[PDB]
Order: C-alpha cells, then structure tokens, then sequence
C-alpha cells in the first residue's frame, strides 16, 4: 500500500548524523511531498522539515535550520534527513510522512498518510552495556503478608532494550514492566519487571530472565530469605 | 518517437579536471531521477549503467598536461559505448563528469555520424592545445583533439592515439563565451570558427542567436546535431555548483529557449552534460538549484516545452 | 506558529457513549487540520483529514467539527480498542504545529496500590551502590506520591519513578520509585521507609524495612 | 623565492581581530589562491578558509563562517584574515599558504607550497606579567644522592 | 569531510632501513593528496605533492603510493634529520581534511627515568602557594605514570605534567608533574611521595620528602 519503510534505529554519541532511509512504496513519487517529524518519548510531536520530492523545497522548521539537511533519492523513492552537531535533545522517534506537494499538478493532501513506522534515535554518549540486575525475588515471607510481591532491579544497561521474562516467561501474572527511566548519571536507563506471588508459594524460585541483546547479555536471578 | 529515444550513459569521471567531486555527477542526476522525469512523455528511456573507469596509478603527465592516459582510456571506453548506443538508433545522452568525456562522446558519435555538428555551449572555448595551455587540464583541452585543422599542432599525447579529428572549423558553433584565453581567442580568430560570445547574445537576443546558429549549421544541410553542453555557460545564479564558475553567464530562460529550439529541429542526436559538481555547492540549496537546472535543460532537450505538452488525444472525455 | 491547545488534557472513560474531544487553535485554521491516532509504541494513524470526512477506512464513529478555531473530535461509540493518544495538527500554516496529546484512559474505580518496598541486593552492595525500589501495583489512577524516608528523612532526587501503561486486562497501574543511593549513604541508615500517598490509599502508606532485615 | 611573510604574533583578550598580513613574495599574484590554516599547539591542523586572489571566492570552513572575514590586498600581494568575537579556542598558530586558484587559467597546485612561517595567537585575557620564579638550586646534598638535580 | 586516518599513530626507529608510513582515506581521493613535514616548532614543508612524484628538491628516498583510498609514504633511507611529524592531507574535496600526525621517534633502548622530586620553595610559601615538582629524566619511551602521594594519598588534578621533546643527543625524555597545591593543603601534610611508574623502572618508584626536610 501507500507505505514507508524507515531504516533504521541508531544512536550517535554527540557525533555525526543518523541519516534515515525513508523508503516509499506503493505510491508514485514526484507528486507527494514528504515531511519529517520528530517526537521525543512522552512528548508531543515536532514537524521539522518537508521537501518537495522534485524541485526540492526544503522548508526546515525553527531552531534547527542549520543542523538539518534533507535530500531526495527518487531513483528508488527513499528520502533522507541528516542532523549536524548532534545533541542530547535528539532523543526522539523520527517519523517521516508525506504532506503532499504544494505545487500545481500534485493532488490535494494535508494529512500525512503514508505513515512511516518510526526510528529510535537517542543522542547517546553512553557505552553499550549489559544490565546489572540487583534483584529481590524472596519467598513471599518477608514479615507477614500473604500476597507479597517480588521484582528484579534491572540497572545500568545501554542501549535499549532489556528483555525480561519470569522463569522463561512462565510467570505472566502480575507482570508490570516498568519503562526505561533514564539515568542522568551515565545515560544508562533503568527498568524493572515485578510480579505479585502469594505466601503459599515459598518453595518456588522466580527467575527474571533479563536478556539485553544490543549488548548480547543474559541475566538470570533469584533471592531468598535471611534465616 | 525518433526523437526522445534515449540511451543514458553515466560517466562518474573527474581525472581531466582538478577538483574531485564531478564523479558524483551521474550519481546525483540519477538520484535526481531524470529517467522518471522523462517517462511521463513518450521517452524510450534505456540506461546502460555507469562505465567502469580503470585507475592507472602510473599516469605519468606531459609537460603541462596532467593525467593523459587514464583520461584517454576513459574517452576510448566512452567512444566505444557511444558508438554502441548510436548503433541502437537512440539519442546518446552522456553525462558526467567533465569536458574530457566529450572527446569520446563526439568520437563515438562520429563513428556513426561522420557528418555531425557540435554546439559547444560553455563559458570557455576549451580549445587549448598541450602547448597553449596554462593549466594542462584536459577539460580545458577537449576540442583541440577533435579538430582536423589542428592536425600536427596536437602533440602525441599518451592515451589519445586512437583519437581521430572528426569535425572541421565550420562544423562547430560556440555559444556562451565569456572566459577565453589569449591562445583560445587567437585560435578562434585563426580558424574562423563561427561562435556566439555573450556580446553578440546581448546584442541580438537569444532568439536571433539561435536563429543564426540553426541557419549556420542546418541551413546548408540537415545533419545530426551533437549538443555538448556546459553548465557554467548559464549564469552561476542558477548554477553555482559548477567546476568553473564565471559570472555573467546565460540566463535559465535563455538556455531553455536554446534547448526548445533544438528539440523543434528534431535533429538532436547526442547530448553531453558536464561539470556537475555537488561538492562545490556551498549550500545543498545551491546543489538543488544546479541539478534542477541541468535536469530541466535535459527535459527541454527531450520535448518539455514551457508552453506545455500533451499526448495527441482528446482530454475532454 | 499557531499554538494548538487540546481542551481535554487526558480522558478516562469506561467504554460507552460519546467521548468527544476538543482542540483549539490560536488563529483561524478554517477546516484545514487533521486528527491522529498515535497508539502507544506505534506509528500515528490518520483519523480525520480535514476537520471532518472520516479518512479512508475509519469505521463508523469518528466524526468531528470545527471551522475555524476550536475543533471537535467525536468518539461517539467508544470501542475500547481506540484507547490511544490523539492529536489535532494544523497544516495550512507553517510551521505545521501539532496538538498536545490526548491520552485516552479507562474510567473500573479508584483502587489502592499494593505497595512493596524492596531492599537493594547484597550483589548491589558488591557493586558499591544501592537502589531501593518501592512498588506501587494494581491501582487507579496514576495520581500518586512517593516520599522516601531514610531513617525517616524525607528525600528525593536520588529516586527515579517508573509508570506502567494502563493494562488492557484490569486497567490498573504500577509504579516504582527507585531510591538509588551510594553504598556509603546506604550504610549510614537502616529504616528505609517509603511514604506512598495515593487516592485509593486511605492513608499515606509508609512501606519500610531495615538494612539487613529481609 | 615563493615565500610568505606573515605578520605578526599578537594576542587579544576576547576582543577584536588579529588580522594578519600574509605578505606574498617571489611569485605572481592573481593566479594562486591563498588559504589559511589554524593549528593549536600539540594539535592537528584545521584549514579554515581560502580566497581566490582575484574575484575573491571565500570558501570559509565549518564552525566559523561567520566569525571569519578574509580580504585581499593585491596592490602589494599581502592577504588578510580577521576573526569576530574572539575566544579561548583561538590559541593557535595561524598559517597562511596557497592552494592555487581553481579557476581556468591558474596553474595546477593542490599542495600549499609558499608556506607561511606561522603567527602566535592565543586568545588571551591574562595580563602581561613577569614570572614569579620559586626556585630550588641546592648544593646537591639534599639527603645523600650523588647526581642530585636542581631546577 | 573525508576522514584521513594515518595507520601509524607514531613511529620510533633507530636510523636505518625502510620506515614506510601509511594514511587511509574515508573515500576515494584517487591520487589527489599530499605529504607534509611539520618539523617541531617549524612551518610544515611539502614532501610529496600528488601521492608520488617527489616534490621540488626532496633528496632521494621519499616515494609513496596510493590511488585511491589507503596511501603510503616510504621513508626508505631514513636519514635521522627527517624526524618530524608527518601529514597526509586530502585536497580534492572540501573541506580539505588533514591527517592525524605521524611523530617519528627514535628506537637506543627503554631506559629508566632518574626521578627527582623537589619541594616548593619557602619563597613559594612566601607566595601563599606550593608546587611540588617530581622529575623524570633521561629515559625512553614517554610511557610513564606519576602518582602523587600526600602523606601517602593518591592525588591528581593538582598536578600538571610536562613532556620534553626527544633529544637529538641521547634520544631521551624528561617529565615533571607539578603538584601545585595551596599553602594550606601543603601545611596539612609532610610525606610528599611521587609514585613514578615507567617501563625502564623495574618498580613504581616513589620519590619522597618531608615538608621541611631539604
Ligand atoms: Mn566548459
């Protein structure tokens, strides 16, 4: 269909650009002006530039004029957008989409419907590291409580994400994956997955299987009581 | 049709000029998508890829002329390819690159059409010899290898032994001269070559100049016309990303009128687009304007009139 | 730079009747803006393309009005698959401002977080750090507090919180403030209490332990 | 010979420019495009701009576009380069040299051989002061060592 | 902005046979770059102008190859006057990137630094400051360490080091970390040891004194 293949999720420390192939498909080019829009996670969206496909009219947005360069590749209808002197503000999922060209022969669109799927770019100076999981998965008998919960402490990993499963994904009840809240310390985001077992489960160990594939690290854990 | 039947030849070549970056001439123009911009109208588009140009490391120079052999090998490969695609009955669209490629372009075109003519649109005559040069750059010396009147005046340059001088002094018309060497102007006045500098264009207007050009070349005999074009002949307000930026060039409207009159002859038989350097763009906007300028020149060579063009059927249906 | 102000900041509605949404412009856009369906972790999808007219496969219930300052987006027949962050976005003025964000939640009832503080591991004491994790779990809404107490000392800044999405199953939430300390400041104290204040909680629930207890 | 007389070593606090006379000599002008290259001490070099001698084509480099202004003085073939809003990053020996003009009639060079001798510019807000020498030149009998040094 | 990577970072060669050097480009320069002779404290000098061809009075031994990504620079007949920082530099692309730096040293043997710590003067105590200077002297190579000890406290940041050039005479080096302190922090301690770790040293040599000894 009228589709966009974005490629690909990539981070840079403060360095050079993350020029994204925005591969168009299904619809004809040189009639449909393609934009770019950034959105930081948990934030609103920011349109940041839109070329006309042929006779490339740049229309870069405010605060980056400048740092952005957008190019066209109408041999095979991909488009591109760079950034210059990258910076920690550029922790945003970059979406390309199509305004529609505001020429004379181009058909009427205003509404961005090829939609691109998104591209993870966080600008980041951290190094690729596995998590340092500091769990507690006790035998639900801490002091006296019946449905005593447990959870691991997925700490100090980079980049995203970790993949955590309780006992190779056996314990799915009570699973509440805390998102990657990002450390201001070393840009090593923090997550945790917890479950709520009962006190009549004390002869059961629970292994969060924390598997951080961008560092190719795999973590299995358990914690018991203290006599 | 007979016109707009295109063989596309890309030559990512730079070794006849100093400033590397015109190798990304066919790269940018193809990623500008000249093919699709031809495919609306009735264009028999057929690319033949880029040519693999060998890198001879021992390209020992002449006295002033530098890199003779890799350039000669490039133009010999290109002469074979141009003669090949003009055996197909197509119109040889060749684009690079620099003016050293036009040697093999006119060579392979003259292998098929020995009766051709050249419209060399350029800021320069590029008529320099190995003797009368100041740089030795072969993009400043393409024309001298191709002139029969400079036979003997051309030294035996290593790599250009295959080169046959194919046109006469009457066979070529310059349009756009505003950067001419004293050696170049002396040779131009010597051979009596018909030309049109910026003085006569400002005098007569581009319509009268194109009228006199087609009267000089096709008023005698209808013959295949090989437009070989430089982007610096147009004014660098439109084309700043050229290898030799010289101010006071032709306007974009004037070049479009030239190419439209050439299409209305229909005897266009080969097109050469050189000196396209995206690396000399100070902004990407400069690159964008220059590339769009060259593309629009090529489209108006292949039928895109500013007045409008349509398929010859009813549209009120 | 016409500011687009969405009049519902968020919304919570147990699935039912008209759940109409609103966006206002700073100028007169005059029916030249669009509605969007940024689902969580997903690419946004066009809902309405020009203030109405129900773009290209939208099912049955997503009309809207406007023309030309304050625009509406009618979620008439709620259909709880449609819980997504929604967006007005002007187009016919540059630069092309988006809206604010229209996180549509579910309104079950206000529930209490099952609060579970967790000591740092001794493996974290082998790392020379300490992160105390205080759960909140299975509650509604997100409006909560965590007040860390380090031998009953109201601390913050050493604590990063973590908000689950609203569950599809029980519409709940789960929090975890992560009191990340040094090992040295950890060894200075024992009573590590976590004063959690939530609406489902009747009291500010202080979940505590001692350093070396569990 | 084909030579450059630079002038002269000068510091500014954050202030105005250190416009350097790059006096050409021995070789003809308006055929040989002259550049400028900065190099901080103990650092690599940074080409920063190059005029064509006649029909001055600026070609200023990245990160200073902007702050740099380059002029030509082909009466007596010196060239010049200023800076605007000077800054402590500009602690660098400024070399002028010649690319060679990339026109049409200019001869082929790519290699910077007029070479200028360099110009000490440190951008600096310190005041001109003599040293405060706090020596030790003892009589090589500190504790027990034979070849006891001093400084 | 084609990155020019010089494959020998530095080089040390006691004067002799072929001392060929290397530089790589990020793209295809195709024989359009040059070689340079930045001598210490000197203006750079052109060695090779276009990947070969031995520019204009270069003596007998400075060929090179390339064409067109990774280029060579042959120092075939070493001639120890030629000890200088060398540079590839592309030209036929803007902007015109230089290389990294090719400091050519001399490879005598690994020697031990004669380590000499020096108290600050009492004249410096009249200035209200204190700078402790720990020598290294007459050694090879530069690969050394200084660990300041202030009543045996491993300190840094208050210490600026200073690297001599390699001598023409004995090819040696000399260092001096300058533990610049306040007079107040100076008066707090006496044992001012300087743990120097070098390859010519068998041990981390700790050169010390007491405040008021010498
Ligand atoms: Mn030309």
């Amino acid at each position: 269909e009228v589709q966009l293949v974005q490629s690909g999720a990539e981070v840079k420390k403060p360095g050079a650009s993350v020029k994204v192939s925005c591969k168009a498909s299904g619809y004809t080019f040189f009639k449909y002006g393609i934009s770019w829009v950034r959105q930081a996670p948990g934030q609103g969206l920011e349109w940041m530039g839109s070329i006309s496909p042929y006779t490339g009219e740049t229309h870069y947005a405010q605060k980056l004029q400048g740092r952005v360069t957008m190019t066209t590749d109408t041999s095979t209808s991909t488009a591109y957008m760079e950034l210059r002197s990258l910076r920690s503000d550029d922790t945003a999922v970059y979406y390309c989409a199509r305004e529609g060209a505001y020429g004379y022969r181009s058909p009427y669109q205003n509404w961005f419907d090829p939609w691109g799927q998104g591209t993870l770019v966080t600008v980041s100076s951290a190094s690729t590291k596995g998590p340092s999981v500091f769990p507690l998965a006790p035998c639900s008998r801490s002091t006296s409580e019946s449905t005593a919960a447990l959870g691991c402490l997925v700490k100090d990993y980079f980049p995203e994400p970790v993949t955590v499963s309780w006992n190779s994904g056996a314990l799915t009840s009570g699973v509440h994956t805390f998102p990657a809240v990002l450390q201001s310390s070393g840009l090593y985001s923090l997550s945790s997955v917890v479950t709520v077992p009962s006190s009549s489960l004390g002869t059961k160990t629970y292994t969060c299987n924390v598997d951080h594939k961008p560092s190719n690290t795999k973590v299995d854990k358990r914690v018991e009581s203290k006599y | 049709a007979k016109s707009r039947t295109i063989g596309i030849i890309g030559a990512p070549f730079s070794k006849g000029q100093p400033r590397g970056g015109v190798e990304e001439g066919p790269t940018v123009l193809r990623k500008a998508g000249l093919l699709e911009k031809l495919k609306e109208q009735e264009c028999d588009v057929k690319d033949y890829g880029d040519l693999p140009f060998a890198d001879i490391p021992n390209d020992s120079p002449f006295q002033i002329v530098k890199n003779p052999r890799s350039v000669g090998k490039a133009s010999e490969q290109l002469a074979g390819k141009v003669a090949e695609v003009k055996k197909n009955g197509r119109i040889s669209l060749v684009l690079g690159g620099d003016h050293s490629l036009a040697i093999g372009s006119i060579s392979g075109h003259a292998r098929v059409h020995p009766d051709l003519g050249v419209i060399w649109v350029d800021a320069h005559t590029d008529i320099n010899t190995p003797l009368t040069t100041t740089s030795g750059n072969l993009h400043g010396q393409p024309v001298s290898f191709l002139l029969k009147e400079l036979k003997g005046k051309i030294p035996d340059v290593p790599g250009f032994s295959w080169v046959t001088p194919c046109i006469s002094a009457k066979d070529i018309v310059y349009i756009g001269l505003r950067d001419v060497d004293p050696g170049e102007h002396y040779i131009l006045k010597t051979l009596g070559i018909k030309y049109f500098s910026m003085t006569e264009v400002d005098r007569l207007g581009i319509g009268k100049v194109m009228e006199e050009t087609l009267s000089y070349l096709l008023g005698r005999k209808k013959r295949p016309i090989h437009l070989s074009f430089d982007v610096d002949g147009l004014d660098p307000s439109f084309t700043p990303a050229t290898g030799t930026p010289v101010v006071g060039g032709l306007t974009y409207r004037e070049g479009l009128y030239i190419t439209e009159e050439i299409y209305k002859t229909g005897l266009l038989s080969g097109l050469d687009i050189m000196e396209v350097n995206p690396s000399l763009g100070k902004t990407p906007e400069e690159v964008t304007r220059t590339v769009n300028t060259a593309v629009a020149i090529t489209l108006a060579c292949f039928g895109l009139a500013r007045e409008g063009n349509h398929k010859p059927i009813d549209y009120l249906n | 730079e016409i500011v687009m102000t969405q009049s519902p900041a968020t919304l919570s509605l147990s699935p039912g009747e008209r759940a109409t949404l609103s966006c206002r412009a700073s100028q007169s856009v005059s029916s030249y803006l669009a509605w969007y369906q940024q689902k969580p972790g997903q690419a946004p999808r066009l809902l309405i393309y020009d203030a109405s007219n129900r773009a290209t496969g939208i099912p049955a219930r997503f009309s809207g009005s406007g023309s030309g300052t304050d625009f509406t987006l009618t979620i008439s027949s709620l259909e709880p698959e449609d819980f997504a962050v929604y967006y007005c976005q002007q187009h016919s003025l540059l630069p092309r401002t988006f809206g604010g964000g229209t996180k549509v939640e579910i309104k079950r009832t206000v529930a209490a977080p099952s609060v579970f503080i967790f000591p740092p591991s001794d493996e974290q004491l082998k790392s020379g750090t300490a992160s105390v994790v205080c759960l909140l779990n299975n509650f509604y809404p997100r409006e909560a507090k965590v007040q860390w107490k380090v031998d009953n000392a109201l601390q913050s800044g050493n604590s990063q919180e973590s908000v689950t999405e609203q569950d599809s199953k029980d519409s709940t939430y789960s929090l975890s403030s992560t009191l990340t300390l040094s090992k040295a400041d950890y060894e200075k104290h024992k009573v590590y209490a976590c004063e959690v204040t939530h609406q489902g909680l009747s009291s500010p629930v202080t979940k505590s332990f001692n350093r070396g207890e569990c």
